[PDB]
RNA sequence: UCUGGUGACUAUAGCAAGGAGGUCACACCUGUUCCCAUGCCGAACACAGAAGUUAAGGUCUUUAGCGACGAUGGUAGCCAACUUACGUUCCGCUAGAGUAGAACGUUGCCAGGC
RNA sequence: UGAUAUUGAAAUUCGGCACAGCUAGCUGUGUUGGCUUUCUAACCCGCACCACUUAUCGUGGUGGGAGACAGUGUCAAGCGGGCAGUUUGACUGGGGCGGUCGCCUCCUAAAAGGUAACGGAGGCGCUCAAAGGUUCCCUCAGAAUGGUUGGAAAUCAUUCAUAGAGUGUAAAGGCAUAAGGGAGCUUGACUGCGAGACCUACAAGUCGAGCAGGGUCGAAAGACGGACUUAGUGAUCCGGUGGUUCCGCAUGGAAGGGCCAUCGCUCAACGGAUAAAAGCUACCCCGGGGAUAACAGGCUUAUCUCCCCCAAGAGUUCACAUCGACGGGGAGGUUUGGCACCUCGAUGUCGGCUCAUCGCAUCCUGGGGCUGUAGUCGGUCCCAAGGGUUGGGCUGUUCGCCCAUUAAAGCGGUA
RNA sequence: GCUGGAAGGUUAAGAGGAGUGGUUAGCUUCUGCGAAGCUACGAAUCGAAGCCCCAGUAAACGGCGGCCGUAACUAUAACGG
RNA sequence: GAGGGUAGCGGAGAAAUUCCAAUCGAACCUGGAGAUAGCUGGUUCUCUCCGAAAUAGCUUUAGGGCUAGCCUCAAGUGAUGAUUAUUGGAGGUAGAGCACUGUUUGGACGAGGCCGAAUUCAGACAAACUCCGAAUGCCAAUUAAUUUAACUUGGGAGUCAGAACAUGGGUGAUAAGGUCCGUGUUCGAAAGGGAAACAGCCCAGACCACCAGCUAAGGUCCCAAAAU
RNA sequence: AAGCAGUAAAUGUGGAGCCGUAGCGAAAGCGAGUCUGAAUAGGGCGUUUAGUAUUUGGUCGUAGACCCGAAACCAGGUGAU
RNA sequence: ACAUAGCAUAUCAGAAGGCACACCCGGAGAACUGAAACAUCUUAGUACCCGGAGGAAGAGAAAGAAAAUUCGAUUCCCUUA
RNA sequence: GCCCGGAUAGCUCAGUCGGUAGAGCAGGGGAUUGAAAAUCCCCGUGUCCUUGGUUCGAUUCCGAGUCCGGGCACCA
RNA sequence: GCCCGGAUAGCUCAGUCGGUAGAGCAGGGGAUUGAAAAUCCCCGUGUCCUUGGUUCGAUUCCGAGUCCGGGCACC
């Protein structure tokens, strides 16, 4: 309250609106997969209970900022473009 | 001393601002200026 | 206890900051402001370009020098060499 | 060296006067068909030319009378110190302006021809 | 005061609208509002009689009078200090009064920048389709000298003109390379931007080399993202119009939002409290201040009271017996003020009675000089505080005028 | 201000319902009509008192001027503009 | 005199702001209620270290606030901070001057039919007049000598009522212990010694003890230390 | 966390949730980078890893929020001796 | 005049009043204060007043939530925040 | 910134729905009659606001236009 | 000591928003008619208050200025 002079949040103008459906993918990075083995699957029933992700709002996107380093097989919700190259680099399908 | 806008005839909008000082040229004023998304020079009409 | 006359003017302008803004010798950079005036008290020289009737500003890198080349006129140059 | 072309030098270089020549190089003129054009006129701009002329421009040698530059000494002001309520002194550094001594009738780069 | 409900019947008309037929206008012809009346069952009668009952309330019947109006609800307009919540700016050598409130330019400002006052001077709330961009070319107001008209000066030439003119606007800084004046073309008075600076509490504010797309002018090199600069404007919120690859609450559309471009404010008290606002209190009330006045102390001496120089002149003659134009220099702190230093958790304020006490710039009395001093009176000046300094009319008076006296009816300080 | 006046302008609820938009039955199938239904809006026209308009009222509120010139010496004006 | 009525947005009034349970420009008693108060007064045990401001901008704002400025602990960065010599620079005051716009008193100079109308010589004046133009300060050397700061981030504030001297100035009357800016010092927030006493002037900064010595400002016959 | 057991035992279970591991933009959406944008040009904000739970201090916010003080307002009543 | 208001006897114990008015449910309902003033707003549907019950009153057996696969009366506690 | 009314003898009004311009006040000249005022004749010029278009033809219908009267004026 | 209105034929008023001066009373000369008064023609000079500046141009806008009318006047 600047003392009668109107405050800093009256000069600045407002803009925006949020949403009603702003689907927040739980963004698991690609580096975190470099801990387990046998290459069977990754799974919204398993990728929770290996402690990696918790309370995924909707969808579990594979953003790629690590290194795959294994011929792994995924089964995710939906992908990123560069990380979908890394899974098909060493070899493995999915179900988007 | 009247403000008036110029109209990109092929662009289908209004984009510029001028100052037509009223009774010294009361007619329509048409120039050649730039109008993007068409990347040419269209006539712009004093409406 | 008598009613004194009314003053007339008061009423000053604000100010503008003028004069030199860098000085002879130091090292300037290619956007900086050398000198500024409401007229032409210092002409530009090589590697210094005018603005809108003000703000002699250096084109490129270097150090600055003040200099005269007439009997009254004065100019500013910047030499990038070192 | 000298004549011309382009540079730098704060008019110390320029104006003001006076004498000297030639056009090998600038000018002056000979015209307007063409190149081009004068809110008009080819005086100027451009073009075509070479019989004349050094009077003029420009060049060169004198004149400090016009401006310009300009020292040594002084005096006013003044940062620091001291004393004092005086429109002040006193001591220690920097130091003009005007005015005089005067210097001065340009200097030097690079090109093409003598 | 209207609409519509309670709220019913009948007639007269005057309409617009839907159709026919004829001469823009009339007949029938159906919707369809109104307008006047006329009844009668609703409703009302502080309307007389009868019963509850012996009772002016009330309930019930009977006869009368009004009557589809009123009275009542619901919605809508105008009246409305009768009554209520409220606002009524600040700056200020205390306050109201007068004037001011933001931007631009000087000076004060003390050779960087900055720097106040109710200090001194001026402007603005725009204007220009060319007075913007480019390529070329030209140089001025004046001073002379003559020349149909004569402004002293509206054109024409010649010569000496360094800026003494001009720059749309007020001033300073600039400009004769023009940034001034003409002539040909044209829209860069563009779009997306920006390294880095200057200023600055913040929000703002200006200056930008170069980068891409599209150009204009020019032979080309280059210039151009408004006018020689610095003024000419106004946050947010909310709403309007034109686009939109964006969201659009089951899904598909819409309504609405958001972006991007733009308009609406003398919100001028100009960082704008709100969409909307003026006065008196001597009937005053509370919280505070000597931050801030009136009375009185203090500082200062403009005015004020006294001296004082200089000397023109007056005094028949002689400047100085007395008088002193024009001009200057000081003491006092008694008047009128200036400043706000102490006092607002109270320092009682004018005159008069009571009672004094102290200075001397002396009113009487004492002592002298000098007189344009015959004597008696009188003018002027020096030393002198010991003592004296009147009774009445008038007004609150101070002051003042007036009457009758006296040796005289002194001027002041002491809150 | 108050009373009196009745024509005209100016109005609100309400009565009216010319039309414009959204939507899809069907449809050219790319491409606008949209019948109908339901909804969002709503046009002229009608709709009083007030305010405009006219006239009256001061023992209602309120109001009740300036400037020059002139007379048988001067003075001022009965008077004039 | 006895009974009775009218009650707070109210009542009564031969009208005065009078009266309503020693009162009243709207009575009293509870409850909302610990109303709000940018305003006064008050806030309690001790010692070490460091220690300011009274200004700027904007406000229904001038005795209030918010931000920057000035202090403080804590981390960092760590040679960037301070003076001095050297060189190079920006700008137009004090001074000077009349070439510039302006103000001036003197001499000759022309410009009708007895006093005046452009220029020239010799002099002067200026905050808004400068052909000139210093002392100092001010920014920068990738400069060298000496010393101890500086800056970035993050917690905690306080100040926005200043005063007198010394000088450059406006206002005032070359008046004030006046007011308003610059720039220094001291007081505020600083005790001692001198100025008879005396916050602001002159010396100088108190950690405590001692019956020790030199010295500063002012003094040396006596009160009162020191030279008749 | 609530609850459920338990010397009103502070210990056992309860993984609903919160914060953090990835940001950018109004949003769709995109991702170690997006956003404006015609641009792979230039910019702003990010990337290279330390957050988290409880508590002792310093300070803010909502509550009366360092104490003590006003005239004054609005309800509900008692009073004409 | 037919009956009804009205009028006269006999039975009945239904009501009224009080409560801790602590808690609850409906009727009616202020202002001081905050916004640095103030009128929409907020203090708050809070305090006072009145009415009716209970040991608990109110709510309540979907014309609901939801959007995937649906599960399911009301109340209350924690998170969503 | 928005919707209408129109600029009709020198003054005031009239029709001015495309072939289709009127009044009264004023002015001038006669008459009156001692001289003016009245009073009575006889007269004229309009402007159909700037300008283009649907035009056999526009004072007349559109709008590129100047000026003023009636409502605008909303919760910035 | 303060803010406005202005000095407009000899008298009274008018526009007097920078190129852009009007009326009526008065005066004079004709006519009238026994003579004056009326009455009717035809005429003129204004002053745009002293003075400077923004001035293609100021009666016109500022203020160095004289006079008077409207409010000042506060505790
Ligand atoms: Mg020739
Ligand atoms: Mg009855
Ligand atoms: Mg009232
Ligand atoms: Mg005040
Ligand atoms: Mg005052
Ligand atoms: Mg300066
Ligand atoms: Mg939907
Ligand atoms: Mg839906
Ligand atoms: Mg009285
Ligand atoms: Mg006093
Ligand atoms: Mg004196
Ligand atoms: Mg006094
Ligand atoms: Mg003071
Ligand atoms: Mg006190
Ligand atoms: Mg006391
Ligand atoms: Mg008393
Ligand atoms: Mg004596
Ligand atoms: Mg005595
Ligand atoms: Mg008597
Ligand atoms: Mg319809
Ligand atoms: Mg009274
Ligand atoms: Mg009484
Ligand atoms: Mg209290
Ligand atoms: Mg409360
Ligand atoms: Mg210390
Ligand atoms: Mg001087
Ligand atoms: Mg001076
Ligand atoms: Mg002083
Ligand atoms: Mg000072
Ligand atoms: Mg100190
Ligand atoms: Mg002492
Ligand atoms: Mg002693
Ligand atoms: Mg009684």
């Amino acid at each position: 309250f600047e003392g009668g002079q109107l405050p800093l949040f009256r000069r600045l103008p407002k803009r925006g609106f949020t949403n009603i459906n702003r689907k927040e993918y739980a963004i698991v990075n690609l580096d975190q997969l470099n801990k387990f083995e046998d290459g069977t699957e990754v799974t919204p029933a398993l990728l929770v209970e290996s402690g990696v992700v918790k309370n995924e709002k909707s969808g579990i996107k594979i953003l790629g900022n690590g290194s795959l380093d294994k011929k792994l097989t995924v089964k995710a919700h939906k992908f990123s473009a560069s990380a979908a190259e890394a899974i098909d680099a060493k070899g493995g399908a999915h179900e988007v | 001393r009247v403000n008036v806008t110029l109209a990109c005839t092929e662009c289908g909008d209004r984009n510029y601002i001028t100052t037509k000082n009223k009774r010294n040229n009361p007619e329509r004023i048409e120039m050649k200026k730039y109008c993007p998304r068409l990347n040419k020079y269209t006539l712009h009409r004093e409406t | 206890k008598k009613g004194v006359s009314s003053t007339k003017n008061g009423r000053d302008s604000e100010s503008k900051r003028l004069g030199a803004k860098r000085a002879d010798g130091q090292f300037v950079t290619g956007g900086s402001i050398l000198y500024r005036q409401r007229g032409t008290k210092i002409y530009p020289g090589e590697n210094v370009g005018r603005g809108g009737d003000d703000t002699l500003f250096a084109k490129i890198d270097g150090v600055v020098k003040f200099e005269r080349k007439g009997r009254d006129k004065k100019q500013v140059s910047v030499y990038a060499v070192a």
